[PDB]
């Protein structure tokens, strides 16, 4: 029986952005966590007084891994507060461009910077050193599957870019969407070039990636009974499927205490008391947000704010959207979970609430996932037409407001805008890593990452690689939850 | 290269960066980022795709940075916030000390070769610098000055910058350090720099004079709607005019697109992004 031990972790690697952990153990599991967002740039007071339509251009410089969801939210919030009326085949060219970086970013996640919590790469920088007890297990064959996989991803991600960029325009940050569309209509030849390149990166998710993912955690059988957190997850809703609004390939939800709620968005409010913002600012709704920052005030301890759900902590990612949704699990989902785990399941949720929200379900979460969104995307190339208008242009405004909700890869996504005079009066953006990587709130609960790291098991103080493999999981990008 | 070359060692330092400047560089065709990272430089920090975490980093950084006092690049990612004593950007924490972007700058840029300021917040501020903004974002090159540290600075901007920008500024280094050891090399470097610390071989060509669509431009023939591939943009925001990359040519992505065709440019490697180049989307 041991005693305590405080371990703090700055920087927190292989994540995106500035994050400290601190963790207290005791007796040789973590029983307390404190998240630290380091690093606060201030978007939502940039962007007051401007043009509105520049926003849909500043708001992707919040994130170079998922600017592409914060161009949507961005776009739909704009389209919202002008009115503009997208046009059917611009939906659903936004959806080719933005569910390409899907792809990309879950597979930069399992490979480049989750993968070597349990591969080690080659004998050189940046892949050594690293703690002399890593705790990896894999065999050397199946190690060597995974830095071949490694190296063969950075290839497949680089094409899920230059199919970002085909009606994009570049990538990072895409000039291709805009209030009222998408600037530019798919030709055939383009379409052409779009589907080649998305047969291979379907090639590799189906072959390799989903593959590895089981195979590896049915190495790592604990990873699952660890990590459950508050097990309580929210989705607003992504991907429009007609132009309704009200039909979605993720629907919404909130599920909490073993129960599925409906989304309402006015039960959102975000708290400050842990974070480095002004008093006065605490417990707001976005409609009504403030960004004010303060340094050296007592007591906090991180620019993240903490956002509540009536009151609820909950997480978001593709275990939320795949929980709260609960898909088919793809074909050979089913046959691994049965062959390697001796599991019999039909639908996501068939995993059941403990292993689902767990360490590895996490990570069998978004290679669920990234299968699940081939089949949209192969929706939206039979569904597209070539030639057809994909913009709108229309005047900007004098005085409105609009909201877009999205998820990016990470996790919900939206932003509010107020325009007065022509030009941005008030943008406050509540992302995906802000509800995972978030401090605790004015009544002292924890955010959902600090939650999910209470008995997460350190039997070496000295190589206390669990508290940050428990952090990856949840694919962390702390300049979205600062922004 | 080889596996079994040399390869200088290089930290990549992010400050208020959204981490772009990494992910364009992934996205190199040739070199492919696999050769970079194991045939032409030893990449020994990067919190991003690094191995080991914490502490242990930052001591390996350090371990590193003695062996190699006077010889190792830094790259920085991101602008530098000086506001708040350098609390609005934590980079790590040893010894029980919090490190900010500030002090690590103060420690590294010294002790560097060069200095490879990657991205416009790198180069000139950036966003973070940016109307409305309250951090005291600044630029590398400004920060150095203003600390005596007198270390020399490449600017590659870009917002991102292309992945060929970033490699190739490397493979020019490299090759002059080749030819003429390492001050004589830096020295043929900073001679194809341009007065904003830019190389030529990049920015020393405007987009709009070498543009595709220059004879609409000069017929008056402007789309009024993005979606109108025939006219040229100049109505719809485009800064080309203004600004000096060799986006025509290379394109982005592997040749797939670039912005002047696809929607506008908006000037992302000029000094004066984003607030000289905007609003964006009118002239
Ligand atoms: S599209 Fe832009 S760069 Fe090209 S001619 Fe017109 S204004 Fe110049
Ligand atoms: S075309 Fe203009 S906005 Fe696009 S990358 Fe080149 S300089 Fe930047
Ligand atoms: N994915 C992503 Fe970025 C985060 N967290 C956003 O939104
Ligand atoms: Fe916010
Ligand atoms: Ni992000
Ligand atoms: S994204």
């Amino acid at each position: 029986a041991t005693g305590r031990t405080t371990i703090a972790i700055d920087p927190v690697t292989r994540i995106e952005g500035h994050l400290k952990a601190e963790v207290v153990v005791e007796n040789g599991k973590v029983v307390d966590a404190r998240l630290s967002g380091g690093m606060y740039r201030g978007f939502e007071t940039i962007l007051r007084g401007r043009d509105p339509r520049d926003a849909s251009q500043i708001v992707q410089r919040i994130c170079g891994v998922c600017p592409t969801a914060h161009s949507t939210a961005s776009v739909l919030a704009l389209d919202e507060a002008f009115g503009a009326k997208v046009p059917n085949n611009g939906r659903i060219t936004r959806n080719l461009i933005f569910g390409a970086n899907y792809l990309q970013s879950h597979i930069l996640h399992f490979y480049h910077l989750s993968a070597q919590d349990f591969v080690q790469g080659p004998d050189t920088a940046p892949f050594v050193p690293r703690f002399p007890k890593s705790d990896l297990r894999l065999s050397k064959e199946l190690n060597k599957a995974g830095v071949d996989q490694y190296i063969e991803a950075l290839e497949v991600r680089r094409i899920c870019h230059e199919m970002v960029a085909l009606f994009g325009g570049r990538m990072p940050h895409v000039q291709g969407q805009v209030v009222g569309g998408a600037t530019e209509i798919p030709t055939k030849e383009k379409l052409v070039e779009y589907a080649a390149r998305f047969k291979k990166v379907r090639d590799f998710v189906e072959q390799k990636y989903v593959p590895v993912v089981y195979t590896i955690g049915s190495k790592y059988k604990d990873m699952f009974k660890v990590g459950q957190g508050f097990k309580a997850a929210l989705c607003v809703g992504a991907f429009p499927l007609d132009n309704s609004g009200k039909k979605h390939l993720f629907m919404p939800g909130v599920y909490a205490k073993g129960k599925d709620m409906p989304f309402d968005p006015s039960k959102i409010k975000e708290y400050v008391k842990y974070s480095w913002f002004a008093e006065e600012t605490t417990g707001l709704n976005y409609k009504e947000g403030k960004t004010i920052p303060a340094p050296d005030k007592a007591g906090a301890y991180s620019f993240v704010k903490a956002p509540r759900y009536d009151g609820l902590s909950l997480e978001v990612g593709p275990l939320a959207r795949m929980w709260v949704n609960n898909p088919e699990l793809s074909p050979v989902g089913k046959k691994l979970l049965k062959d390697l785990f001796g599991i019999s399941a039909k639908k996501f949720r068939d995993l059941g609430e403990e292993a689902a929200f767990s360490l590895m379900g996490r990570h069998v979460a978004r290679a669920e996932e990234t299968y699940y969104m081939l089949g949209a995307i192969e929706g939206w190339l039979k569904e597209i037409k070539a030639g057809e208008d994909t913009v709108v242009m229309p005047a900007v405004p004098a005085s409105a407001e609009g909201t877009g909700f999205t998820e990016a890869p990470r996790g919900s996504l939206l932003h509010y805008v107020k325009v007065k005079d022509s030009k941005i009066d008030n943008y406050q953006i509540v992302s995906a890593s802000l509800w995972n990587c978030n401090p605790r709130d004015d009544m002292g609960q924890r955010g959902a990452v600090e939650e999910a790291l209470i008995g997460i098991p350190v039997d070496d103080i000295q190589n206390p690689v669990n508290v940050a493999r428990l952090i990856r999981a949840f694919d962390p990008c702390l300049g979205c939850a600062v922004h | 290269g080889t596996l079994t070359g040399e390869r200088p060692p290089v930290f990549w330092l992010q400050g208020q960066g959204c981490t772009g400047c990494s992910v364009t560089l992934l996205n190199s065709v040739h070199p492919s980022i696999a050769d970079v990272l194991l045939k032409v430089i030893s990449l020994e920090f990067h919190p991003t795709v690094m191995a080991w975490e914490g502490e242990h980093a930052i001591e390996h950084m350090r371990k590193v940075a003695e062996k190699f006092k006077g010889k190792f690049f830094l790259v920085i990612e991101g602008s530098v916030p000086v506001e708040a004593d350098g609390k609005y950007c934590i980079i790590g924490e040893a010894n029980h000390h919090e490190i900010s972007m500030v002090d690590a700058l103060k420690e590294f840029g010294p002790n560097a070769a060069a200095v490879l300021a990657v991205g416009t917040c790198a180069a000139y501020g950036g966003i973070p610098a940016a109307e409305g903004s309250e951090t005291g974002a600044t630029a590398v090159s400004k920060f150095l000055g203003d600390n005596g540290i007198k270390t020399p600075v490449v600017n590659i901007p870009g917002c991102p910058p292309h992945p060929d920008w970033i490699v190739g500024t490397v493979v020019l280094a490299l090759d002059a350090i080749k030819k003429n050891g390492l001050e004589g090399g830096l020295a043929e470097v900073v001679k194809v720099l341009d007065s904003d610390g830019r190389p030529t071989p990049f920015f020393g060509r405007n987009i709009h004079e070498n543009c595709p669509y220059l004879d609409k431009y000069d017929e008056g023939v402007m789309s009024a709607t993005f979606t109108d591939k025939v006219g040229c943009r100049y109505d719809l925001g485009c800064k080309g005019p203004m600004t000096m990359a060799d986006c025509f040519e290379r394109k982005w992505n592997g040749g797939v697109n670039w912005c002047v065709q696809n929607a506008v440019c908006i000037g992302c490697v000029e000094p004066d992004f984003p607030d000289g180049k905007s609003p964006f989307y009118q002239a």
